[PDB]
């Protein structure tokens, strides 16, 4: 069962040497072709390149001839390195198990066919901001369930991640058993060029003197994770 | 390369362009983006599902490849890439530019709005923000005022653009950062969110 899972600094200084890997599990590095793909923001896809034990890589001239692509088979894991990194390379990564197949359009024996690949599983992608800015780590704070916040026997608790950077900022509730009734809103861009995020979760009313509420935040830019106990009143 | 868009009602087929130029036979893959997710290999080789494709995603045999969505729903919503390849180069490094599938007449849905004042944890820190959250709704266009009592608040105040839920409807949030001096002084906070045509008011006060 394979899965995959991008892992970069998530903040890069200008002209810096950018550092990604991509962790696989349920299956071997080498069984199969592997791809990065990058995304703009509202902006499309780009492959990056691709590479396979082999020792077979190749690259998108668009990027310029700074992209290595390695394989690591003691750790099962792709590799991706991207030189002189400009704002132009800030975009979401992804990696993504790729495959060829065989197109004949004619005689086989004139090798009148063409190979074609295709990403058919990918990770969910990890953000690469470039940026002169320093990291900075989110403050917490709780924003308690109250009469105000609540309505009909339903009411709504949560945490606030205020001004961090860069992205991404992760958040999960009593460490994953509380999954429903979660809603964790995306980030505001502040003119500060901060972000801003809100968790909330809808819960029981009745619930609230009996049950204990935590929200995990987790900055991995700055390596800190945050539990917050969020109480009534 | 693609379209840039596409809008399509409920239930009726989407038929989504490539972006084309192909010389010869050939192989063509189509990749599904939903608002906030990763891409899906949808179409291989044409016409090839992957397991898990529901049969109302086919694909065009073998210039102008096509993808084709029956029986649309709210749910097909995203950006759609194709990938050309063909007997002329060895590799096509390109995506198309993509197509953005937009579902019409969705049934309408006002926003919820939950207005937090700010935490006494926040204020012991000499800070002061207020949260303004507003979840399911379409369509997904909204505008945002704050008041202070009955006064408009120009500064201090962070809205984002609204994003697609899991459940279809949209989502947005509105921050308005104050001092705690700020926030003692007037008798309440507003947050005013209008959508389509209509104001839901949510007001908070120091106690």
């Amino acid at each position: 069962q394979v899965q995959l899972q991008e892992s970069g600094p998530g903040l890069v200084k200008p002209s810096e040497t950018l550092s990604l890997t991509c962790s696989v599990s349920g299956a071997s590095i080498s069984d199969h072709y592997w791809s990065w793909i990058r995304q703009s923001p509202g902006k499309g896809l780009e492959w990056i390149g691709y590479v396979y034990d082999s020792g077979d890589t190749n690259y998108n001239p668009s990027l310029k001839s700074r992209v290595n692509l390695s394989l690591d088979t003691s750790k099962n894991q792709v590799s991706l390195s991207l030189t002189a990194v400009t704002a132009a390379d800030s975009a979401i990564y992804y990696c993504a198990r790729t495959q060829h197949g065989r197109r004949i359009y004619g005689i086989v024996a004139f090798r009148e066919w063409f190979t074609y690949f295709y990403m058919d599983v990918w990770g969910q992608g990890t953000p690469v901001t470039v940026s002169s800015a320093s990291t900075k780590g989110p403050s917490v704070f709780p924003l308690a369930p109250s009469s105000k916040s609540t309505s009909g026997g339903t009411a709504a608790l949560g945490c606030l991640v205020k001004d961090y950077f860069p992205e991404p900022v992760t958040v999960s509730w009593n460490s994953g058993a509380l999954t429903s009734g979660v809603h964790t809103f995306p980030a505001v861009l502040q003119s500060s060029g901060l972000y801003s995020l809100s968790s909330v979760v809808t819960v029981p009313s009745s619930s609230l003197g009996t049950q204990t509420y935590i929200c995990n935040v987790n900055h991995k830019p700055s390596n800190t994770k945050v539990d917050k106990k969020v109480e009534p009143k | 390369t693609q379209p840039s868009q596409l809008s399509v009602a409920p239930g009726e087929t989407a038929r989504i362009s490539c972006g084309g130029r192909s010389l010869g036979s050939r192989a063509v893959q189509w990749y599904q983006q939903k608002p906030g997710q990763a891409p899906v290999l949808v179409i291989y080789n044409n016409q090839d599902r992957p397991s898990g494709i529901p049969e109302r995603f086919s694909g065009s045999p073998d210039t102008t490849a096509t993808l084709t969505i029956s029986r649309v729903e709210a749910g097909d919503e995203a950006d759609y890439y194709c990938h050309m390849w063909d007997s002329r180069s060895a590799i096509n490094w390109v995506f198309g530019g993509g197509t953005k599938l937009t579902v019409l007449g969705q049934p309408k849905a006002a926003p919820s709005v939950t207005l937090f004042p700010p935490s006494s944890e926040e204020l012991q820190a000499n800070k002061a923000t207020l949260v303004c959250l507003i979840s399911d709704f379409y369509p997904g266009a909204v505008t945002v005022a704050w008041k202070a009592d009955s006064s408009p608040v120009k500064a201090g105040v962070e809205t984002t653009t609204p994003s697609k839920q899991s459940n279809n409807k949209y989502a947005a949030s509105s921050y308005l950062s104050l001092t705690p001096e700020q926030w003692k002084s007037h008798k309440s906070y507003s947050c005013q969110v209008t959508h389509e045509g209509s104001t839901v008011e949510k007001t908070v006060a120091p106690t």
